[PDB]
């Protein structure tokens, strides 16, 4: 079977303007584990990003968080890019300071 | 610690 | 404060070259402690806590032996599967795996579990008198009869009751400043307003431990879904978690809102009520 992964952009601290923090990409729910999920910072790659070791739930389904040191401003702009086998196209998600 | 014998399936 | 240990095992298949990717990962309630990536250049498990990193040499060398061997048992179950499922060997499969045990409040043995996924799906589980197997399926039913002819079922029983919860008591005590404490969640509220006539109250619980809690919001005393929206609880990264709830009311009556937090951590629920 194949379950479509559910996403959440945050960060890991309070965001506040010129204060270091960290930026993360929660996938949950997907199935199977292949998956390519990318931070962006205006619109392009972050190359020093991590992520969990993969992991999944009581239903089987997998789950990874991506990860990476960040310094959040007014104007730069973040989101998390999901491709998956069950996703016609990337998917896009930005990154809101209030969820 | 994990379990010492695997058995297949 | 029950506890348990759990292991999960991902292996999937590779039909254009090479080895199935294999994945393990070992953990003690919500802490990982332990890893291993087929994919690593050590080829060993390895330590993600440090309360785990006690262990000597011994320790290490074992996990590893065991941890290979079970990846080379996935490999075997991919073709076993294969064939059951009369699937073509040109596709990638998966198989999960998923066993440990957990310990009451008296940190004596509670339960115990051993189950098994190919390509997402119940294939297989021990049931929880650990006598009995749970077979999805006639490819699953033909594993079950094999397994019960070999005794497999008594062969994990035994360690599920005995070796698995030794261990996990041993790991409780090394890692107790982290493992036996419990971080309650902070918590706030913000308020965005939507519209000239509607706000979003937004109830906040970040850095708790364990994951486990509950968020509920109540209108004038009294629960309410509707017009409501609650997110999944997800990691901080530093190993605690975060969740928010969220409910829209008419601009000037937010305080016949309040917001409920159950979790271990807290001697009684809180409630916050927007300034």
């Amino acid at each position: 079977i194949q379950r479509t992964p559910k996403i959440q952009v945050y960060s890991r601290h309070p965001a506040e303007n010129g204060k270091s923090n960290f930026l993360n990409c929660y996938v949950s729910g997907f199935h199977p584990s292949d998956i390519e999920v990318d931070l962006l910072k205006n619109g392009e790659r972050i190359e020093k990003v991590e992520h969990s070791d993969l992991s999944f739930s009581k239903d089987w389904s997998f789950y990874l968080l991506y990860y990476t040191e960040f310094t959040p401003t007014e104007k730069d702009e973040y989101a998390c890019r999901v491709n998956h086998v069950t996703l016609s196209q990337p998917k896009i998600v930005k990154w809101d300071r209030d969820m | 610690s994990l379990y010492n014998t695997v058995a297949t399936l | 404060g029950s506890h348990s240990m759990r292991y999960f095992f991902t292996s999937v298949s590779r039909p254009g070259r090479g080895e199935p990717r294999f994945i393990a990962v070992g953990y003690v309630d919500d802490t990982q402690f332990v890893r291993f990536d087929s994919d690593a250049a050590s080829q060993r498990m390895e330590p993600r806590a440090p309360w785990i990193e006690q262990e000597g040499p011994e320790y290490w060398d074992g996990e590893t032996r065991k941890v290979k061997a079970h990846s080379q048992t996935h490999r075997v179950d991919l073709g076993t599967l294969r064939g059951y499922y009369n699937q073509s060997e040109a596709g990638s499969h998966t198989v999960q795996r998923m066993y440990g045990c957990d310990v009451g409040s008296d940190w004596r043995f509670l339960r115990g579990y051993h189950q098994y996924a190919y390509d997402g799906k119940d294939y297989i589980a021990l049931k929880e008198d650990l006598r009995s197997w749970t077979a999805a399926d006639m490819a699953a039913q033909t594993t079950k009869h094999k397994w019960e002819a070999a005794h497999v079922a008594e062969q994990l029983r035994a360690y599920l009751e005995g070796t698995c919860v030794e261990w996990l008591r041993r790991y409780l005590e090394n890692g107790k400043e982290t493992l036996q404490r419990t971080d309650a969640p902070k918590t706030h509220m913000t308020h965005h307003a939507v519209s000239d006539h509607e706000a979003t109250l937004r109830c906040w619980a970040l850095s708790f431990y364990p994951a486990e809690i509950t968020l509920t919001w109540q209108r004038d005393g009294e629960d309410q879904t509707q017009d409501t929206e609650l997110v999944e609880t997800r990691p901080a990264g530093d190993g605690t978690f975060q969740k928010w709830a969220a409910v829209v009311v008419p601009s000037g009556q937010e305080q016949r809102y309040t917001c409920h937090v159950q979790h271990e951590g807290l001697p009684k629920p809180l409630t916050l009520r927007w300034e």
